[PDB]
Order: C-alpha cells, then structure tokens, then sequence
C-alpha cells in the first residue's frame, strides 16, 4: 500500500486536511491507509472514512447518470448512429465506480466488521456495506443483479436488527441507516410501499424520543428526520 | 431525486 | 500514450461527453491524446483543451490556496507545532499541479504553438503559456520564480502584440488575453498600475467597437468586459 | 478574488 509508510495519526491529519481542501480522492486514499494500519477507527475517524468514499463515489455516480441518460437517448427511435463511444465511455466511469465501491467492501470485510464490536461501530459499518451494494446496484443489469440486491438487503437488515436492539430511535447513525434502506426500498427494490412505511414508522417513533434530548443532539436528529420527511413528499 | 444520508 | 490507440474524433467526442460529466481530469486525458494526434486544433478543439486543463488546475489551486492558508497561520505567533504534515501535504498537492502545467505547457511546445499561423491559433496558445506559467508562479518560491514570471510576460506580451494588430478590440480572445494579463501584473508582478491602465485601456477600446457587431457577439463581448470592470471595481 | 477569463 501506498500509505504504508506514514504513520497512522499523520494519516488521520492529512485526511482531515483533504477535506479542507476538498480533496476526496486524497482523503479516501489516507483513510484508507489508516484501516489498512489493522487498528480499530474512532466514532471520529468512521466518519471522515465515509466521508470521503461517499465523495468520490458521488462523483462517479453523478457522472454515470449523465452518461447512461445520454446513452439511453442514443437507443430511442429517430437516433443518428454516433458508434461505441458513449457506451464505451459509460462503461469506463462505471468500471472506476465499481472498483471504488469493491474496495470499501474489501475494507469492511477485511477487517472492520468482524473487529467491530460495539453497536455504534457495527451499525455504522453494515450500513456502509448495504450502502456500497445498493451503488452496485444502481449500475448493475446481468447476471448478479439480484445477487448484489440480496447482499444489500442483508447488510442493512443485520444493522436495523441491531439499531433496533442496542441504539434510541434518535441515534444519527440508527437515523440514517433507517433512511438509506428506506431509499434502498424504492429506488432499488422497487418496493415503494415498503419504503413509505419505514420512512413513516421511523419518524414518528424519532418524534416521540426527541424529548430526552440536549439542545445539540435535538438539532442533529431533527435534520436528518428532515430527510425522511421530504422523501415521503416526494414519495406520496 | 431520493435524499439518502448526507 | 494511454490514449494512442484511441481514434481522433473518438477523443473529441469523450471529450464533451466528460465535460457534460464534469469528469474534468478524463477531458484532459482525451485532449491530451487529441493534440497528440499531431493535427492542428479547431477553433471548438481548442476551447475543449482549454476548458479541461483549466478546470483541473482550477482544483489544485483552490486546494494548494486553502493548504498554503494553513501553513501560514501554523508559523504565527503563538501556534502549536503540528509536525510535517502540513507542508508535506501542501508540497503534495503544489507537485501535481506543477505537473499539469508542465504537461500544458509541453503540448504547446510540442508542437501547438509552431504549427500556429493564424493570428486567432497563435494568439490563443501564447495566452494559454501565459496563463501556465503565471499558475507556476502563484507557486514559485525559490530561485527561479523570476524565470517563470518574465516567462508568463514574455508569452502574453507576444500575445497581445500579434492580438492587437490583427485582431478588433472586441475579440473574445483578444478580450480574455487582455484580461488575464492585467491580473498578472496584480497578483504577480507587484504592478497594480500596470493592471488598472490595460483593463481601463482594453475595456474603453472595446466599447467603442460594439457597435460593429451582431446581438451574439455583442452578449461574448460585453460579458468579458464585464470582468474587466469587476476587476477594477475590486482594485480601485 | 481577481478575475480571470471563464
Ligand atoms: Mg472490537
Ligand atoms: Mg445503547
Ligand atoms: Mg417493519
Ligand atoms: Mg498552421
Ligand atoms: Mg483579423
Ligand atoms: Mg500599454
């Protein structure tokens, strides 16, 4: 690796940095080195790990979208013939996306889940891998379709049994989760239903715990809630 | 236009 | 060259499908390998060029500017030692772009600027040489941060010498030539005086030749005028 | 924050 020679704090400060400077492809590459030092992550450095990849693959997302519309277009009736070039060039953008997602599966399984013992660390990382198997999803068609499917239906149903148990209906990260497989649900599953119900049950039962919260953790769940809600107005 | 986690 | 098996207009065409991507390093990549073709650009090949390169150095600035901040402030008075890091980081991101802009300014010795014999070709490329070297010189801090700077002037000033005799004071080229020369002298050559008299000088010139032109050009020109104005409303 | 040709 790369990074093997840097010194894992030296990593976390340049990451940090890369964010600041808005360098996501750096900040994944430190962070990166820092899993690879074979030391469990903070609450802090989950973070900017996710942060990161969640940039890049955002990036890559975004242009695969553009593409795959644009190559669309090029297949509906009255298209001039334009050649290879627009699915070759797809097929590029979605080859590096690919590549981005199976590496953050590859850290995951080797070896942040199975270290992972506490519910935070747990949740936080089997949600990133339904995470990372729903980007898979978006793009793929053959064979394993269905396969990457199931993987992140799996993913996310083990961390929702687990937030369920061990984390309050407000925790940020039991928050997002709830959301991202209610976005699973309809955008991938094509369970819409499905996704209306989760969003639902999930705010209201957050509504109900906001009372036992400080001021600042009041602000964080409130705004992912605001997520959830406008998912079911654009849902329903 | 779904909003996932930011 | 990874892009030497690529057909010419193949990498014309990725060249706009990355560009309504916003994949600005693979529009420079597919440029890069259509200059390499060894044909002299179009008018629109040109600004494709100019476009990719521009956007990724646009980049690297903004993250070697927000760096370099933090740098500055870890040497004041009275701030805690950090280590390398910092600067490491600074120095990473400072080569990549130094990289870039030897790889622009490559293309135009190699061979754009000596197959240019149209004064809209020619004057195009000695801006762009201006333009790499004076990023160079945002940079440049040891022995040779004079070389680069009489390096930008010198290609600007052959720039404008050819642009102002053969060329109307509202070409667009001409215009951002013009433009980006003041901002030299700025940021770079210590000259505000300098930057006022030729935005003044080039704005008054080309509102006196306005009148020559259709509605479209009129909207190319005025807009670039515009930036002239901002620039001396923000320098006087 | 000077401006330079777009
Ligand atoms: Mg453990
Ligand atoms: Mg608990
Ligand atoms: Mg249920
Ligand atoms: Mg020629
Ligand atoms: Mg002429
Ligand atoms: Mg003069």
């Amino acid at each position: 690796g790369a990074m093997g020679s840097m010194e894992r704090a030296s990593l976390i400060q340049k990451a940090k940095l890369a964010e600041q400077a808005e360098r996501y492809e750096d900040m994944a590459a430190f962070m990166k080195g820092a899993v690879e030092k074979g030391e469990e992550l903070s609450c802090e450095e989950r973070n900017l790990l996710s942060v990161a990849y969640k940039n890049v693959v955002g990036g890559q997302r975004a242009a695969w979208r553009v593409l795959s519309s644009i190559e669309q277009k090029s297949n509906e009736e009255g298209s001039e013939e334009k050649g290879p070039e627009v699915r070759e060039y797809r097929e590029k953008v979605e080859t590096e996306l690919q590549g981005v997602c199976d590496t953050v599966l590859g850290l995951l399984d080797s070896h942040l889940i199975k270290e992972a013992g506490d519910a935070e660390s747990r949740v936080f990382y089997l949600k990133m891998k339904g995470d990372y198997y729903r980007y898979l999803a978006e793009v793929a068609t053959g064979d394993d379709k269905k396969r990457i499917i199931d993987s992140a239906r799996s993913a996310y149903q083990e961390a929702m049994d687990i937030s369920k148990k061990e984390m309050p209906p407000t925790n940020p990260i039991r928050l997002g989760l709830a959301l991202n497989f209610s976005v699973f649900h309809y955008e991938i599953a094509n369970s819409p239903e499905e996704a209306i119900s989760l969003a639902k049950t999930t705010f209201d039962e957050a509504m109900a715990d906001l009372h036992t919260l400080s001021e600042d953790s009041y602000k964080d769940s409130t705004l992912i809630m605001q997520l959830l809600r406008d998912n079911l107005t654009l849902w329903t | 236009r779904s909003l996932s986690f930011e």
